[PDB]
């Protein structure tokens, strides 16, 4: 049975103002806003979480009901929508156990897993992903790809208790492998003395924290839709309920805002003359 | 009274003509004869590669001349020669090529400084600690084997910075780390020095991990110039008759009374005490020997003047005040020399626990680990506490007594004329004391803040002068001149 | 070998070849350093230290002209002669510079009397009386690389930053020694970037103390202000980059790549010179997620990672 850890949509429209702690640990921090952007397919259901000031370090989380993996499939699911077109900046999520003080935290506070597109310069743009382990925060050997556009994207990841893991992008697979062949957990094989194999590696004891702390130069990038649960297939049929309905509604609509812009433009550049 | 209660102007200003030209004696002795106080040579350490031969075996590694080692000079080159930590030895050799070091070279310092180079992926960590395996040894001539003198672990922290943007584009460029201290040795009495410089790694023990990458090593060998010492021999061989004729005419005329000598006399012998301990060139045996501790020894001969100094102006102040104690024992001081000496004793803790451990590791310092850093600021606090709290019992006490004198002068005329003179001339005695001891302690902090923003030289005409070594003779000349007026200015009739 | 293999020495470097012997290997790694700091330095615009093989002019004739890339090379070359040579002095391989007195008995200004103070002096005596040698005839060419190896001299000259430790009577500073401290050349090579970028142009005069003619160079100093001994100065205009063309000696950006990505170091668009700004993506094999001690060989795994490859037209 599909066990809800967390979901959101901001249906409420002002549930964020119960659900989210901000950190205070400086004076500083940017501060978020729920907008629907410059384009969107619906106007409730794309009404994210959104960065607005540039140049910031943020960091805003959410506690959601305590639980832990053990012997039990993990799934984390959010969409973003990159309305300025970042040239560096964060765009991931992080999730931590209910020791974290919310009021406090910041990049360097300890997580138990992290997820979610990195977009800093154009000389790198894959997506990262980072997996606490016995006091190592170790992150992946092989490469993803991250996506480009402004466009309402959705992010999905995947663990299981056979220390396997799939990444979802779009509600369509990106990725799979076995975590000890894609990590540095454990030394070498080669028989190596020190060997034995872990067969924890794939749970953590408690997780009670959804977070975003992250750093951006240019602002306007939103969130939204977010799910944590342990059933593939809810999180598949929940993406496709509120990533599918507006991904041609969306496309539709920035298209025609496009349009216009290119009679504007050409429209501007025939008067200017 | 004292003498110079009966001395005329006339034969007081000649013994002042005298001691002047004496001083400028003194200046220029420093100024125009002598080299220079100290010398500094700079090293750059050849990366020696071991053979991996030496796996207990114990051979040393020479930069130059015959035998010289497998040498690499960017250590970037040990990358395709496979070769790798453990294996790289900083070589360094003291006497730059053809020369030697003598032991009119009265000390050793050397300084470490790192050329560490930024790089995105091997950042120095924040509390990094680099783990030297040093050794040292000695030799005689020029085709014997080098024998040990040291084999140490010198562990030093990293204060380094970066001040361009931490961005790839400025990858290879060294960070401006600071000169840590590496070794002290309180006397040369070898000819040359061979000095090995390992960095073992080891990721389990973090033994020099994480401290950057590490292009090169720089050395500084700092020691007294080699005319110096001679120089100040010659002058120490010149005042130790001369206090030894002012000690002898003193005690003689000390104990050629009736009455028996008043403390500020045993004071002032005391003093001269404590500078004939200045004056006799003991120095001059460790040309031949090999003593380590003469350093430390020099440090609490001079301890031993100042403290003695400090107290000679609170006991000359106290022994003027003009009524109502006329007591001469030395235990009614206790408030103002306990100061002094607690101060004294204290900063003397210090330097032991600093240049007197190092005679059995030369490459100990204090300030290495925060135990000793903050044991180390404790004593110099409580010294530097002292010091002032003594400075305002001084001040104070200069204060008072003008107070009576003012008052007592207020009455001169009363009383009768032997009365009469034995004040006024304790009036006059005390302050011709109070403005010379003015004028030479202004005059030496002068040129002391002089010697330390000079070049160290001064072009004059076609001549070169010495700023740095006149200050320190002339201060030399003008504090044993001062001794020696006040010793013949202060004994009694 | 000595002074034999080398082809473009003039007497007096013949002369001094002969007597300093020694040095000379010094002096031809002081030229590597400069050499491959004039590489780092430009490694985007448009022109990048390229050298080639011919060994008979290194780098072809477009350094020959009086512009103000060879006004670089020639300060960044008298640069890395005397920082070499003075590390060469420092590691103790040199035995010839600075003051090399063994004994002195009578007071004689020598090591076991006065110490050493010459030494710092070296590299800058050695450099000048090498580089300059070749440019004693009055031509206004060589007016412009006397002032410009002079700045190029005086740069390593400014950046010796100051040092000093202090020791007395319980470890404070009454007796204090100072030093110069060399910089890193890296430094140097930044600083002349920076002279570089603002390198002031100024114009040939003529006129001879004697029947006949003799060059100097004339500052424009309407706006612009040069200072002696500090500033690189040039005389004629640098040529396009864009073309290859022998005769000027200049190589094409043909096969040079940039940041394209919606940028460009000193312009995308600009220094390749075409379209087509992209040409093949490449799955490098390099050591990764290695243990990284201080000095060198890892000896770590390895993995690959694709890069893309924008060499442009
Ligand atoms: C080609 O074209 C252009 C220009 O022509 C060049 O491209 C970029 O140019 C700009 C201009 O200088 C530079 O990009 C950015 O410049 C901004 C200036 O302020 C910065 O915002 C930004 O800084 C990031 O990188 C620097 C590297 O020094 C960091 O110091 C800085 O903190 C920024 O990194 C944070 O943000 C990244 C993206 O958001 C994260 O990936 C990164 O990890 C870090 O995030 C921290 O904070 C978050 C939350 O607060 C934490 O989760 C992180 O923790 C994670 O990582 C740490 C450390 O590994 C782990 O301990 C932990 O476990 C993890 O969870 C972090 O703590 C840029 O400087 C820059 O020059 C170019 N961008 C690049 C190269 O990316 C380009 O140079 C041109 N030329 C070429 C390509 O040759
Ligand atoms: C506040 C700033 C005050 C700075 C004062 C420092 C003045 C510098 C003195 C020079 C040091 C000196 O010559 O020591 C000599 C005596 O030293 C004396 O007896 C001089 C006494 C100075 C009185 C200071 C009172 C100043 C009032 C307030 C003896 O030194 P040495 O042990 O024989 O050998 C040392 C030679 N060396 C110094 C080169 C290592």
């Amino acid at each position: 049975e599909p066990a809800v850890y967390f979901k959101e949509q901001f249906l409420d429209g002002d549930g964020w103002t119960s659900r989210w702690i901000e950190s205070k640990h400086k004076s500083d921090f940017g501060k978020f806003v729920l907008s629907s952007g410059k384009f969107y397919g619906d106007e409730e259901k794309d009404k994210g979480l959104q960065t607005s000031q540039d140049a910031r370090f943020y960091a805003l989380s959410a506690s959601f009901e305590p639980f832990s993996n053990k012997g039990q499939t993990l799934v984390v699911q959010f969409t973003v929508k990159h309305e300025q077109n970042i040239d560096c900046g964060g765009g991931y999520v992080k999730l931590f156990p209910n020791s974290l003080d919310q009021t406090d935290m910041h990049g360097d506070s300890e997580y138990n897993i992290m997820f979610g597109p990195d977009i800093c310069g154009p000389g790198t743009k894959k997506v990262h992903v980072i997996f606490n382990y016995k006091g190592k925060n170790v992150l992946i050997n092989k490469d993803i790809r991250c996506k480009d556009d402004e466009f309402t994207h959705l992010y999905t990841l995947i663990v299981r208790p056979d220390n396997t893991y799939e990444v979802k992008i779009d509600n369509s697979q990106v990725e799979s492998g076995s975590l000890e062949d894609d990590w540095d957990f454990l030394p070498p094989k080669k028989d190596n003395p020190e060997y034995s194999p872990d067969p924890s590696i794939y749970a953590y004891d408690n997780f009670g924290v959804l977070g975003l702390d992250l750093w951006q130069v240019k602002s306007g990038t939103i969130f939204d839709n977010f799910l944590i649960t342990n059933d593939e297939a809810y999180a598949e049929e929940f993406g496709n309920e509120t990533w599918g309905v507006t991904k041609a509604a969306e496309k539709q609509m920035k298209d025609k805002q496009d349009e216009e812009q290119r009679l504007k433009e050409e429209e501007e550049d025939k008067k200017r003359k | 009274g004292a003498i110079i209660e009966n001395m005329s102007t006339k034969k007081l200003c000649i013994v002042g003509g005298i001691l002047l030209v004496f001083q400028i004696i003194a200046f220029l002795v420093g100024g125009l004869i002598a080299p220079g106080p100290t010398t500094a040579v700079s090293y750059m350490s050849v990366k020696c590669v071991d053979a991996r031969k030496n796996h207990h075996k114990t051979k040393w590694f020479v930069p130059w001349g015959p035998n010289h080692c497998d040498k690499i000079r960017d250590i970037e080159e040990a990358i395709p020669r496979e070769i790798e930590a453990n294996d790289i030895v900083f070589s360094v050799h003291i006497p730059l090529p053809h020369m030697e070091m003598s032991p009119w070279f009265q000390f050793m310092l050397f300084i470490l400084q790192l050329d560490i180079a930024f790089k995105l992926n091997n950042q120095i960590r924040e509390n990094a600690e680099v783990s030297m395996d040093v050794s040292l040894a000695y030799r005689d001539d020029a085709f014997a084997e080098w024998t040990e003198m040291a084999h140490e672990r010198v562990p030093r922290k990293l204060k380094c910075t970066f001040t361009s943007p931490k961005t790839p584009e400025h990858e290879g460029r060294y960070y401006e780390c600071d000169v840590l201290p590496f070794m002290e040795i309180g006397s040369v009495a070898h000819k040359f020095y061979l000095l090995n410089i390992r960095l073992p790694v080891n990721e389990k023990k973090k033994i020099n991990v994480g401290i950057g990458e590490i292009k090169d090593i720089r050395l500084v060998g700092i020691h007294q110039n080699g005319g110096f010492t001679k120089v100040w021999f010659a002058m120490k061989t010149f005042l130790t008759p001369s206090i030894f004729i002012i000690m002898v005419w003193y005690w003689r005329r000390i104990t050629m009374m009736s009455r028996p000598p008043v403390l500020l006399e045993k004071v002032i012998f005391a003093l001269g005490i404590s500078m004939t301990f200045i004056n006799i060139p003991v120095e001059w045996f460790s040309i031949g020997f090999d003593w380590t501790w003469m350093l430390l020894f020099g440090d609490i001969r001079q301890g031993i003047f100042y403290a003695m100094l400090l107290s000679f102006w609170i006991i000359f102040c106290g022994e003027h005040m003009m009524d109502q104690h006329e007591r001469n024992h030395i235990a009614g001081y206790w408030k103002q020399v306990g100061p002094i000496a607690v101060g004294s004793f204290c900063l003397f803790i210090f330097d032991m626990c600093e240049r007197g451990v190092q005679l059995t590791n030369p490459f100990y310092s204090i300030w290495t680990t925060d135990i000793g850093t903050e044991l180390a600021m404790a004593f110099i606090i409580v010294a530097g506490i002292c010091l002032c709290l003594y400075f305002l019992f001084l001040c104070f006490m200069v204060f008072q007594v003008f107070r009576n004198i003012s008052g007592k002068q207020s009455s001169l005329p009363a009383m009768s004329k032997v009365r009469r003179l034995h004040y006024e001339g304790l009036i006059f005695r005390f302050k011709f004391l109070m403005l010379i001891t003015l004028a030479c302690a202004a005059m030496t902090v002068i040129f002391f803040i002089v010697s330390q923003v000079t070049e160290g030289h001064w072009k004059w005409g076609g001549v070169t002068v010495q700023v740095n070594s006149a200050f320190f003779t002339g201060i030399y000349g003008m504090w044993n001149l001062y001794v020696f007026a006040l010793m013949f200015l202060y004994a009694p009739s | 070998i000595l002074c034999a293999s080398i082809p473009g020495l003039v007497p007096k470097q013949l002369r001094f070849c002969r007597n300093y012997v020694e040095i000379m290997p010094s002096v031809a790694e002081g030229i590597k350093i400069g050499i491959q700091e004039c590489q780092h330095q430009f490694r985007g615009r448009r022109w990048n230290c390229t050298t080639v093989h011919d060994s008979l002019a290194i780098f072809g004739p477009v350094l020959d002209k009086a512009t103000r890339e060879s006004a670089f090379v020639h300060a960044i070359a008298s640069a890395g002669v005397a920082f070499a040579v003075t590390r060469s002095c420092a590691e103790g391989t040199a035995a010839i510079c600075g003051c090399s007195s063994r004994h002195q008995g009578s007071p004689g200004k020598g090591w076991k009397w006065g110490g050493c103070s010459e030494d710092i002096e070296f590299g800058g005596m050695v450099s000048r009386e090498f580089a300059d040698a070749r440019e004693n005839r009055p031509d206004a060419r060589s007016a412009m690389n006397r002032h410009n190896n002079e700045a190029g001299r005086q740069a390593i000259a400014s950046h010796m930053h100051l040092k000093c430790k202090c020791h007395g009577l319980s470890g404070s500073c009454e007796v204090k020694t100072c030093w110069w401290s060399q910089p890193d050349f890296r430094a140097i090579g930044d600083f002349l970037k920076d002279k570089y970028d603002s390198a002031s142009e100024m114009v040939v005069e003529k006129h001879r103390e004697s029947r006949g003619w003799v060059e100097t160079l004339r500052p424009r100093y309407t706006y612009f202000k040069v200072p002696t001994e500090r500033d690189l100065v040039y005389y004629e205009a640098s040529p396009n980059f864009c073309e290859p063309n022998p005769e000027t000696g200049s190589f094409g950006t043909r096969d040079r790549t940039c940041n394209v990505s919606s940028h460009g170091i000193d312009g995308c668009d600009l220094l390749c010179c075409g379209r087509g700004h992209n040409a093949r993506a490449e799955r490098r094999r390099e050591k990764c997620r290695c243990v990284f001690h201080w000095c060198c060989y890892v000896s770590c795994q390895e993995c690959t990672r694709v890069y893309d490859v924008h060499t442009c037209k």
